[PDB]
């Protein structure tokens, strides 16, 4: 249902706590892989059955001899992948350094297939990601819809709204494309684009006396970006991309030796190199505490302890309000009150159970949806009635019928 | 238990304009007077020297003015100079 | 024979010093016994010097019976005499308690020769103590100087003097009901007059230079419990009247949890309570920016008042002022492997590298009378008696 | 039953009583012995008969041999603890002049085992004391309510709460290191703490253009805590105690020494060595002192003279107000229509028979414990909804019927 | 030899110079494992020294089987000791897995004999490590001034000092201590000590009557730091892990528990532990990149990439200064002009010969110390340099 200070309330009041919320001078919103599942997406739970049913020799040295998996979790979907990459880039430096040539052939192929599967579902079209207009079809509706409200909520003088996510797929710059905004996302250029962490401070003005425009924060990176140095990132277009990298991968039995740009594992600091991660986390730290600051949180299943770790420490400021939706509360609330439980639903249990009126959680299934979400933010009133005659008129009139 | 001064203060400025201070006091002072380790000095008459402490050296200057902004009393005074 | 900084001064050079003293924001003093010797008192030593001569059947009871004193300081006169007199109200609440009849009228005679000769002494008139008018006199003639100019050195704006003190006698309310001023001092009422700890907080104002505070640290003679549990001050005509004249005049202590002088009976949680808010306050007086305190009389046989003052110059703006009138002998003394803890205390500061401190001796040079001469009066002060010759003119009216 | 200024009053005009009491400048509460109840503490009263099971054979010459305590008192467990720990030293004190070796030595036996039974009445959980995490458990949660509720309501300009107690237990921290708040209670350092009285006025402050906070004073101790007698305050963990100075005190049979300092005795100021005791009794007063201050006493029967007298001198202030929790109030309004009463009794019908409508009492049995006082306080609202709009609307819905 | 863009320097040019770079915005240090040899520890060499004394039978197995190190460096003391025991957990954990016997063995007992070596050199007090008041001892009366002069010459409105070290020892604090200051590490509680990130960004301040604090950071670990649960990482005192689990280390042998210890940067594959040590390196660099910077060195060895790295990309910002202190300038030039040094030698060299009013380098043996450093630095003027306190103590002690 719907849960504030670890108590209950109804429909008709979370409608108007959303109304007032939406009127501060600082919102955002953190996506996930579940808000692109409308569009062609898919979840980590549809790619370990695509790597079973397509690579299915290797998965046995993966149970039997290295002892990686068990058979009771491969039968009933309940395994990781973040988890495993880890380990198997941890089984292989230490046979690249004792010598031994059957395991590194053996280690550099289940890692190019891990990241073949995890590449093949970020495209959302196939064939089509090399086209043009693709955010002109019946999928990138309620994307349009987001944006058209968070920017026409905004008063003058309070700052531009931030969007920020994880996913690697393009689906929220083909639905600004189609409609006449631009994002602001680090680069600039077109001949050679590269990274400038200080075009995050920019903001356009008018000649005499537009206005419409956002920030997005990518936090795992991009299929479109690539390194060449140690000093610079660069960017290209979808079809540049198709051509160059992207379509040997997908075809080609090659090993990935690092064409583009993307975190799935878990310890994302092993990544000694990386400077673009590190720029991302600061400015969402800087954000997340600052006064009169409200997020939106949709398509997180709550895996991820860097960010756990950063919600609850914003949670001391008496300014900040999170909205949460969450489908399974119910099948949680079950299970970790007899012991059971992964750390998923412990993470959000714990913040059901609370004692402030700065947390709200939302469940029931598929109404916690991102189609869902969108319809209950509203549109503004551009002529605010006074309607002191509006409700008088009205309200005399009662008795007589 | 830091001893970062042997002193007692006597006020903090509020002002800067050109090279004439501005200082606002304290509360209980009232009688020209303050106290150290080595005895007792007169502060507030005209003609007295003053000192403000900044970073690793101090400042040095001489008073002109006196006056009220229990209400609130104010200090002018100019520069000569720094130890 | 003036020593500040651990070498010497000169007259003009210390009584230029006493006047920047006296203008600083907190201004106090601390007396003692040896200050009313000019009224009509007696120190300390005077008092056993005479317990023993009158009273010696007694004095081998203490000594080879019970342990209350040693032999060495009875005849040396270096006894205490306030806390003997708490351990033997001590010792006779057990034997009250566990029924022994011997050890209980035993103690009832010493304390009853105790509270006979302290008594005496702090009468400083006789038979007039009951009488009215009694700072109109000779003998209370500096003690109104000394008030006169603590109230009259300060401005507009600066607080109120302090005064602290050790005796248990009347000098300074006589001297006060007849300048005109009025003390505080913690009590409230008339009918029936109560301790309220909080009318140290207080103070007055006109609507259309006239108060000061005394804390007495030992009590006096006109306090005294019930048989409720609250602590009664009354008047002195009162006091002889109930509970004074059987005392020296008869032969009567049955009352031993009855009286609140010189420090008693502290195992109460009612009359200690009263104690302990005037050592709370001492040590927050003297631990402000921007403090004076002079100290006369007092010798320093105290470890608590010592403990406290030494721990009151590690901060930089308080300063210290200190009449002691046998400082050679105390020197001599300790030059060679000898003295007691009060020169040994007074020797050790005398020797620092500290301006925050000041020592004065020589004799009849710092006495009561001589420490008042060296405070200033101010230069516009009425001081010729100019309204004197016109109030017998009143009288030859009849 | 609750009573304000001598006369009646009901329920729905204390709650809002309340409420407008929670929204003035000073706020703060006094708990005792009462409000450790429900975690697993004990009274004075259970103190005696456990005294009384163990060590038989000292009861008796306390009774016949030395006429310390009455047959009567004892059996029907009126006696007072605090009276008899500060005769059982007058007794001492005088034999240790008289040299009375055989005498000097019952006594020792009888304060060692007084003082044993206190310390093992303040280990909520018994052996599990020196553990971690002892927060987590289901014993501690009607101590966050209270905490959680006390900063929430609270503006920004205006100062932050205290909590004063005379308990020796350690609730309140182990129920706000799981929170993650930060009490102040005059202590710095890790490896070596000491006690300064200047930190009593620090604050907090984020270094741009965590800042929860309160302060916490214990008047009479702490197990924690200990002395040299070099006059250094030294404070430890819950763990170096229990290895160094408290198994011993329990069953190392062993006589006593000043191994940590509490004031369980009835005159705290023969103690003439305390000064810690002598800075928590200048902030109280200071914080009474002040205007706009209201008052939550829990727990407390009224059995000291040193703080019964502060709360009657602050009532000459037009500006403090205060609210007392009494469950056996009907008896005592007997016992002394009767002539006879306690002296707590006495003090708490005096306080009840006033005209002044700054004091309310609160009796009603178990209608005024803890668990009932902390939900009688509010949660607060944050976008304060005037609903005068909404009054138009509402106002013909009655029409209808 | 002092060297400023190639060109040569004299003291007073000198001295003038450390002045005007001590009265801006941002002000930073960071040490090394030599600044601890003025009180009881040891260098990386005087480590395997020592180590291959002792232990030379598991010194077969280390350089034939596992190919885990060289010849030439172990012959010439050039090992880095804090980045094999990283290796030899991830050997640990991997044959945990495959179900190897015949090698767990081998790891646990060459592991407990490196913990062992590594312990015993960072305690600079011996058996009195677990008492108290060990800031007072005469070894750390450096360590008090510097903190003191970093402190005691700042403005209003400026911000605090910060101070990055690889050291995994308590002599900072142990010195704060007994001045009175209070140093912020990440960490809050006492019964329950946890990891707090997010409370590098707070700071003191006083109601009504306070800048008596900096921020310390720690970049490969400390002995009071431990895991006992999955999720959580918690400090305690010096008297209770000694009884803990320090003392086994050293009496006892063949006794080795786990991944449960976090120093030095060893059980870095965790996600729970290598979160404390990145968080270190993001706030370096985000403090190093800020505008109007100055940073000393000095006890660093330039045996790390990543740091050179950072500070040769941070030097392009135009408001960064720098100084450092290398005691081998002539040792090393020779070796490195003639044929070729060592990777250190040549990044140190490198530095030495560039257009740049805006660094420095300064040698001398025993002139570019620790005990030497502390003193070019200034001293302010109100700061009492008498102590008429403790002849006041000794009287209120003696008093009786
Ligand atoms: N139509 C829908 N609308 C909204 N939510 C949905 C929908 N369908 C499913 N869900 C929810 O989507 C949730 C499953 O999302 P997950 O597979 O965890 O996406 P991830 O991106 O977290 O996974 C990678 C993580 O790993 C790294 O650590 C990063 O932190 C990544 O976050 C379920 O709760 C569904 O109820
Ligand atoms: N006319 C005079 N003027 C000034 N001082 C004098 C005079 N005559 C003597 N003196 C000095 O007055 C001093 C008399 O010292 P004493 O009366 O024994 O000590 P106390 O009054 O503090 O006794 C009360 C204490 O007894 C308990 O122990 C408590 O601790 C109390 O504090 C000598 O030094 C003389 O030089
Ligand atoms: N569950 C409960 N919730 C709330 N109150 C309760 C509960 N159970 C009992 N009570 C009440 O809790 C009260 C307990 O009264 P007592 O134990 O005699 O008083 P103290 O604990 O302060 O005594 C110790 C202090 O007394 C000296 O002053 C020293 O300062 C000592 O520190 C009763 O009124 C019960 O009605
Ligand atoms: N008294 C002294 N004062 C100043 N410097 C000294 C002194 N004594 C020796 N030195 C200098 O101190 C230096 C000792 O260098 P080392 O201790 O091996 O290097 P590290 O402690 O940084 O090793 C840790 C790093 O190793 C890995 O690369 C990790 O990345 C770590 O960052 C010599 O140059 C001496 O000239």
């Amino acid at each position: 249902s719907i849960y504030q200070g670890g108590n209950k309330l109804n429909e008709d009041d979370f409608r108007s706590h959303v109304y007032s919320l939406c009127q501060l001078d600082n919102v955002g919103v953190l996506l996930g892989a579940g808000a692109s599942v409308g569009c062609g997406g898919k979840t980590m739970k549809d790619v370990w059955k695509s790597f079973k049913q397509n690579y299915p020799e290797l998965l046995g040295a993966l149970i039997d001899k290295y002892l990686l998996v068990s058979q009771i979790d491969s039968d009933n979907n309940l395994v990781n992948v973040e988890l495993l990459i880890d380990e198997a880039t941890k089984f292989l430096s230490v046979a690249k350094t004792r010598r031994c040539e059957d395991e590194e052939e053996e280690f550099r192929k289940i890692l190019s297939s891990l990241y073949k599967e995890v590449t093949k579902a970020a495209l959302l079209t196939g064939e089509q990601f090399r086209e043009k207009n693709q955010g002109k079809k019946d999928a990138f509706k309620y994307h349009k819809e987001l944006i058209s409200k968070l920017i026409s909520n905004r008063q003058p003088g309070q700052s531009a709204p931030a969007i920020f996510t994880t996913n690697y797929d393009l689906a929220l710059e083909w639905a600004a494309e189609d409609l006449g905004i631009q994002l602001f996302n680090g680069f600039s250029g077109l001949h050679t684009r590269q990274f400038y962490p200080q075009n995050f401070d920019l903001a356009f003005r008018n000649v005499n006396a537009g206005h419409y425009h956002a920030y997005l924060y990518k936090l795992h990176g991009s299929l479109t970006w690539y390194q060449n140095d140690s000093l610079t990132v660069n960017e290209v277009s979808a079809s540049q991309a198709y051509d160059e990298y992207i379509n040997d991968i997908i075809n080609k039995d090659d090993f990935y030796r690092g064409q583009h740009l993307i975190y799935p594992g878990a310890n994302k600091y092993s990544h000694t190199i990386g400077f673009v991660y590190g720029e991302m986390f600061r400015r969402f730290g800087e954000f997340i505490s600052k006064p009169q600051t409200a997020l939106f949180i949709n398509g997180f299943g709550f895996g991820d302890y860097h960010i756990n770790r950063i919600i609850l420490g914003a949670l001391l400021n008496p300014s900040f309000h999170v909205v949460i939706y969450y489908p399974e509360l119910k099948e949680a609330i079950t299970k970790v009150s007899k012991g059971g439980g992964s750390e998923a639903e412990k993470a959000i249990v714990t913040l059901k159970n609370m004692a402030f009126n700065q947390v709200t959680v939302v469940g029931g299934g598929s109404k916690a949806y991102f189609n869902s979400f969108v319809e209950h933010l509203p549109y503004p009133v551009l002529f605010p009635r006074d309607n002191i005659v509006d409700e008088l008129v009205e309200a005399i009139a009662n008795l007589s019928k | 238990l830091f001893k970062l001064t042997e002193i007692s203060a006597i006020g903090y400025v509020v002002g800067l304009e050109g090279e004439r201070i501005r200082i606002n006091l304290h509360e209980g002072l009232q009688g020209r007077l303050a106290s150290h380790r080595k005895g007792v000095s007169s502060v507030t008459q005209p003609g007295d020297l003053i000192g403000f402490d900044a970073g690793n050296i101090l400042v040095v200057a001489r008073v002109t003015d006196m006056a009220f902004v229990i209400p609130l009393r104010q200090i002018i005074a100019y520069a000569i100079g720094f130890v």
